[PDB]
């Protein structure tokens, strides 16, 4: 039996949502930030952002909206989690005492219905008549906002349009009205429906259905006096309001997809737009006053303001200050001003907030000492791409201005090997050109192998993090895997790269290479090349041999005295062998769709033996070997699981048993290794969260499990979500309670509760016994 | 079309991995039936039906012989590896069928423990083909155990009731001949709804 | 060219230049409202709705 | 003894649905709705083979040009 | 309690006829006797619904044209919906009947539709739709049943809401024909 302990070393740093309103008081202007499970509450003060309280919800925040129904002196908060936990929250302060009251709560999941492509959409009617939710295709869920009733009886309305792109409630409507963009075989269209609470149905919308651009992706509900809706596409921005129709096709927006918006003025005169390149635009709605006192929209205009971090969300604060919520790079506070600077930009960065996400790869090293470990990650994407050096947390940032993909440390060379990718565009003359300088184009020296992605192997100095050398791979060649190792009887240490040939004509790679490089005298020399018939997804040094996965085959190569790779054996029983980990002669294979399998290299046979497989349809993201008998897996539904060899018949031994299950709530990209607990496995995630997994004895697990049940009776949950429900292994197929896993964050929270509450937790052991237990557990990270 | 590597790179930076994204790209593995079938079952003439809900098994039937005998098979699938026979059951026990049936093997939404076999003839017989009457044959068969089963281990191919039982039923239908509705008939996780022309029967089978 | 005159909620807010505590809810649970979902099928609900209106169209004449 | 061609069908129309619609006209020997190997779905066309010629004739007369979902069904002959 | 519903329960250890057996051929043990504690036992349930009863009950109490009705002929039943959460089976009832027309005499052949919700917990049925009496002029028995089933298909397609990947009813059948055997969730094909 396997007992594991999971604890947070670094909380998620990526921002997935940001809203402004009057939540803490009617007078305070607040900024609320959602960082997956974390909710940060700030007061916009004279100093600039005063933190008031940070709360961790037992769920992944999917919807976060402030709203003010009748009779409320301040805004209330609506939150919907990824597990469909709905709640309405009220902030209450009494002197020095702060409490978040759950006004209403319940789970709004449907047993039927398939989760939508553009995901969960949660919208609130401007008159606060109802909450609208797009959770599944073909259904529109409505939560009536009635205060004089014991239960908020939610209902589903059938939506004929099965593929809705975006939806919003319209302003200035006598009857609550939704406006949505949808796709069908005839293209994309904009449609409206009135929502009847009385009949529990849709009524014909105020304006006729209209055809829109093929890539129309977002709806903006314009406030009164204008009313109507703005639809953002790839090449056009249109306005719709009954008879009124305005359309602009500015060439300035064509290059990159606009992915976020925020209203600057309460009357909707100005909006901020953010694109995939990090460009910031101002959308201007030019008005005209009518003699009947009504204001009509005369024209639309777009102006480029400058560049910010690639924005997931934007929020205008006060006095030209904008918060840039980033998921791919660092978040910011930017200042908007009328006079352009030296480059001609109208945007000036005021503050930068560290974001480690996405952590695509990482490695643990002893750079400065001998016994002290530092974490070096491949962080961010595109222009935000960086290396982050983390130690006990102190964070050092190395900007790359391109996407880092893989990292390996080479001690003998006092350097790191980093695989990276940069975007190049097809121009008028010659081949393709880089749009911005980056690490691969700014190296001390460079070599070449003997919109599009240009791949490189970067040699970065372990002390200064200077780009010493950049080796560019072949045209259309994508570098997928990297290792730094010695092979066979050869005393040299090599950087080994696994690649794939990616063409704009085919879907799957049928060609690639394994390239052996040696770094010497500030340059990379190609020692050997080995042609393969597919993508080299993963490579691991294996007992002086090279283990590699090519499409659906796991292969073992031997390194000869003639400096050549020679195929020894193959394993073909895979769909896509994406992940490889080894311990002794054992190999853990992570499949993209078939969970995990265990192989054993047989030295006396010169072949592999398939030991056992986990017969579960897990879509893997990362794998790790905890010990000889325990295998850790992370999958697409944000869950962790532990597999164990079934402890009479060969068929019984050939079946791996899932003995540990836990809903992490994060997407794990990498696991790396680096008396109360045993072992230490660090993990990097898409949200920049860093966690730790360690093993426990049976007695330690039993005490800590009892402790969780005792703590759960004392610690109240915001939105009244049960801790056990949150940590329950959950997929579209099944929901099972967590087993063999202790929530380290929950047990650590014991040191934060008052002494009178500690005695009630430890009742029928002393408070001091458990204080000593929890304190030694905090020292593991 | 989107390249599989371009699709995989989206996953690493977005954390969004789901089959409803790989929906348009071609299959990852394609293996011919002749390369994974055991040569000893060549004279048998199996009629392969396809995969079970979980990609572990691949089902097939035999229409062996005025008097037809039907058999349901469970084969262990492991990509390029040869199929290994796990279960062989005799469909429609003590029932003599005079004509070749159009049989269909079904699976419940969340119940992986059992399967259903709906077999019907083009028109009933009474040697001579009898019109305005049709024979419907339905069998509820338990699937082999997924792992180690404590009750199965006790043996003197001995398998326990929970992971080794069978159910058989037969009814005559009149004009207009009822419509085959597998999706609705088995929408309830443990129930089979059967239209006997005269009545609709709710058939629930469960092992405790 | 058209950026000037940005919204001012309070002038003080970004006049003074710059460069969060964890909420552990103590044992206190005051709440008096819950969120529930419509148990009945949407096709059945519609047919029930239409037939009940047909019953009202019968009571007006009789 | 008589085979018919069924066309202009909605991509979600099943073989069982086609059996149900065509069976009241007469006894059917074989029904084969053509399916796509790549992206497993109905091609929108198939073949129904009635045991009787006159039974197949009346099935054509009462189903050709008449809408199944919103697509007007096209029932014809072969060879 | 009602006359239209019939329920039968039989337990097994190692109305429709059942040849319940093991993997070999032993007909098990048909009983209802006491076997204390959950020590592995089979449970079969049979909840029937007599169409003949339902038809006569809905025409008598819920049909406005019920006074015009004489007798019915053939009847075709098509399931429109099955709600597993509420245990409700929505069935449509195609009906060929004999009835007198409006007081504007001669008895005529008509066709109608009867939508009925059937509870599986209680066994009690409820009427949700009683169709209009439409005349059968120059059209055969086959023509009227084809037109009826077409309308059932038309409605289910109109109300079709996509289901999650794991609540699907798997349907497998091969002619003697299929070209490939696909494993959709794992993108694996078996070429035949
Ligand atoms: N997803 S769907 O395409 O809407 C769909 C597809 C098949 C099924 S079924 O298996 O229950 N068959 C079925 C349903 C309704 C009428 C008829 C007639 Cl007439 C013959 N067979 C019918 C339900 C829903
Ligand atoms: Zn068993």
């Amino acid at each position: 039996m396997s007992y594991n302990y999971v604890v947070t070393a670094q909380k998620p740093t990526a921002v997935n949502g940001c809203v402004t309103g009057h939540f803490t008081s009617a007078e305070d202007l607040n900024l609320l930030i959602a960082k997956n499970t974390r909710l940060e509450i700030y007061v916009v003060t004279a100093e600039g952002l005063r933190p008031v309280k940070e709360v961790g919800m037992y769920g992944k925040i999917a919807v976060m909206e402030l709203f003010r129904p009748k009779g409320e002196s301040k805004d209330l908060l609506f939150i919907l989690t990824a597990k469909y936990n709905a709640c309405i929250l009220e902030y209450k302060q009494s002197g020095e005492s702060i409490d978040i009251i759950t006004r209403a709560h319940g789970n709004v999941q449907d047993r039927i219905g398939r989760p939508s492509e553009t995901g969960i959409i949660g919208i609130i009617d401007p008159e606060c008549r109802m909450i609208g939710l797009r959770l599944y295709d073909g259904l529109f869920k409505v939560i009536p906002l009635d205060r004089d009733n014991k239960e908020l009886k939610a209902f589903n309305i059938r939506l004929e349009e099965l593929h809705v792109i975006d939806v919003k409630f319209l302003y200035g409507c006598q009857a609550p009205t939704i406006c949505f963009v949808y796709q069908d075989p005839q293209g994309r269209h904009v449609k409206t429906y009135e929502v009847s609470l009385r009949e529990k149905e849709f009524n014909k919308g105020p304006w006729k259905q209209e055809n829109v651009e093929a890539e129309a992706s977002m709806v903006i509900a314009v406030p009164e006096p204008f009313g109507g809706a703005i639809i953002i596409g790839q090449e056009s921005i249109t306005y719709h309001n009954g008879d009124k129709y305005l359309a602009i096709a500015p060439p300035i927006i064509k290059q990159s997809t606009i992915v976020c918006h925020n209203r600057v003025d309460p009357n909707g005169s100005r909006y901020l737009l953010g694109d995939m390149e990090g460009r910031l635009f101002m959308l201007l709605l030019e008005k005209e006053e009518q003699m009947d006192g009504t204001v009509t929209l005369k024209d639309l205009r777009v102006e480029l303001l400058g560049e910010t971090s690639i924005a997931e969300c934007l929020t205008y604060l006060d006095n030209g200050v904008v918060f840039v919520g980033s998921r791919l790079g660092d978040s910011q506070l930017v200042k908007l001003n009328v006079d352009s600077n030296e480059q001609g930009s109208y945007v000036v960065a005021m503050e930068t907030f560290t974001n480690l996400g996405p952590i695509v790869d990482m490695c643990v090293v002893d750079l400065e000492r001998q016994g002290q470990g530092q974490l070096v990650t491949c962080s961010g994407a595109f222009k935000e791409g960086s290396l982050r050096i983390i130690r006990n947390l102190h964070i050092r940032t190395v900007p790359l201005y391109e996407s880092p993909r893989k990292i390996c440390y080479q001690e003998v060379s006092q350097c790191f090997g980093v695989l990276s990718s940069r975007i190049e565009v097809q121009d008028t003359s010659g081949g393709t050109t880089a749009l911005r300088p980056s690490a691969s184009t700014q190296a001390l020296s460079s070599s070449v192998s003997s919109e599009v992605e240009v791949h490189n192997l970067l040699i970065i100095d372990q002390h200064t993090f200077e780009v010493l050398h950049a080796h560019q791979f072949l045209q259309n060649e994508y570098a997928l895997s990297l290792v730094s190792c010695k092979l066979g009887k050869d005393p040299n240490t090599y950087f080994i790269v696994g690649t794939a040939m990616v063409y704009p004509e085919e879907a799957e790679p049928k060609q690639g290479r394994i390239v052996v490089f040696q770094y010497s005298d500030g340059k990379l020399q190609t020692v050997a090349e080995k042609e393969v018939k597919g993508a080299v997804y993963s490579m691991v040094e294996f007992n002086g041999k090279l283990l590699a996965s090519i499409n659906s085959t796991v292969r073992l190569y031997e390194w000869t005295t003639e400096k050549e790779l020679r195929t020894e054996c193959n394993h073909y029983n895979n769909i896509m062998a994406l992940y490889l980990k080894t311990k002794g002669d054992f190999i853990l294979v992570g499949d993209l769709m078939r969970s995990v399998l265990l192989l054993a290299y047989k030295p006396m046979e010169g072949n592999f033996e398939e030991i056992a497989r986990d017969f579960n349809p897990n879509w893997m993201s990362a794998v790790e070997i905890l010990d000889d008998d325990n295998f850790l897996g992370a999958e697409n539904a944000f869950n962790l699981f532990v597999c164990q060899k079934d402890s009479t018949t060969d068929e019984e031994r050939q079946h791996l048993q899932e003995v540990g299950l836990f809903h992490l709530g994060e997407f794990v990209n990498v696991f790396c290794h680096g008396t109360p607990t045993q072992g230490s496995v660090l993990f990097g995630t898409v949200n920049g969260m860093i966690g730790l997994v360690t093993s426990l004895s049976e007695s330690w697990y039993n005490l800590l499990l009892d402790m969780q049940n005792r703590l759960n009776k004392v610690i109240k949950s915001v939105g009244k979500i049960e801790h056990s429900f949150w940590r329950s292994f959950h997929t579209e197929r099944k929901t099972e309670p967590a087993t063999g896993f202790i929530d380290g964050d929950l047990i650590e929270s014991f040191l934060d509760i008052s002494r009178p509450k500690m005695q009630e937790v430890v009742a029928n052991a002393t408070a001091d016994d458990l204080i000593k237990v929890v304190e030694e557990l905090t020292r593991i990270h | 079309r989107e390249h599989v590597l371009k699709q995989l790179e989206r996953v690493k930076i977005s954390g969004q991995l789901s089959p409803r994204l790989f929906r348009k790209l071609p299959p990852r593995v394609c293996v011919s039936l002749k390369n994974i079938v055991d040569e000893d079952f060549l004279y048998a003439g199996h009629i392969f039906l396809g995969f079970s809900k979980c990609g572990r098994y691949v089902l097939s039937y035999t229409s062996s012989s005025s008097f037809y005998i039907y058999h349901l098979y469970w084969w262990e699938f492991n990509v390029h590896s040869k199929l290994k026979l796990v279960r062989q059951v005799r469909l429609f026990q003590d029932e003599e069928i005079y004509s070749d049936l159009y049989l269909t093997v079904c699976e419940w939404p969340s119940d992986a423990s059992k399967v259903i076999v709906f077999g019907f003839n083009t028109r009933s017989a009474n040697m001579m083909s009898d019109e305005n009457h049709r024979d419907i044959y339905v069998s509820t068969v338990a699937v082999p155990p997924p792992g180690r089963c404590a009750a199965c281990q006790d043996a003197s191919n001995a398998q326990c009731l929970r992971h080794g039982f069978m159910l058989h039923t037969k009814y005559q239908v009149v004009y207009p001949f009822p419509t085959f509705q597998p999706a609705f008939q088995l929408k309830k996780d443990q129930v089979v709804l059967l239209n006997t022309s005269y009545s609709l029967v709710a058939c629930a089978v469960s092992v405790h | 060219d058209f950026l000037k005159g940005l919204p001012v909620y309070n002038k003080s807010n970004f006049s003074r230049f710059h460069a969060p505590s964890v909420y552990l809810p103590t044992r206190e649970y005051p709440s008096e409202q819950i969120i529930v979902t419509e148990k009945t099928n949407i096709l059945l609900r519609y047919l029930h709705q239409q037939w009940d209106k047909k019953n009202a169209a019968k009571k007006r004449d009789q | 003894r008589m085979r018919l061609y069924v066309g202009s069908l909605h991509f979600n129309i099943t073989e069982d649905m086609l059996r149900g619609i065509f069976e009241p006209f007469g006894r059917i020997e074989s029904i084969q709705l053509m399916m796509d190997s790549e992206t497993g779905r109905s091609k929108g066309y198939g073949f129904i083979t009635f045991s009787d010629s006159e039974c197949a004739k009346k099935a054509l007369e009462q189903l050709n040009g008449f809408e199944l979902a919103g697509r007007p069904m096209k029932v014809g002959h072969v060879t | 309690e009602p006359g239209y519903v019939n329920y039968t329960k039989l337990y097994y250890v190692l109305s429709l006829p059942f040849v319940v057996t093991d993997l070999r051929g032993r007909n098990l043990r048909p009983m209802r006797e006491r076997t204390a504690v959950q020590g592995q036992y089979l449970t079969v349930e049979q909840l029937t619904l007599d169409f003949e009863y339902v038809i006569n009950e809905v025409i008598r109490h819920d049909a406005t044209w019920g006074h015009q009705f004489c007798s019915f002929s053939d009847y075709d039943i098509v399931i429109l919906e099955v709600c597993p959460e509420t245990n409700q089976v929505l069935i449509n009832i195609g009906l060929l009947l004999l009835a007198f027309p409006s007081p504007t005499l001669r008895p005529k052949t008509y066709h109608t539709s009867l939508k009925v919700a059937w509870d599986l917990n209680t066994g009690i049925f409820e009427t949700v739709s009683v169709g209009d009496l439409t005349e059968v002029k120059g059209q055969t028995s086959g023509s009227v049943w084809s037109s009826y089933r077409k309308s059932c298909v038309d409605m289910v397609m109109k109300w079709l809401v996509p289901e999650s990947s794991g609540r699907y009813v798997n349907r497998m059948t091969n002619e003697a024909s299929l070209k490939v055997l696909a494993d959709s969730e794992r993108y694996t094909w078996i070429v035949l």
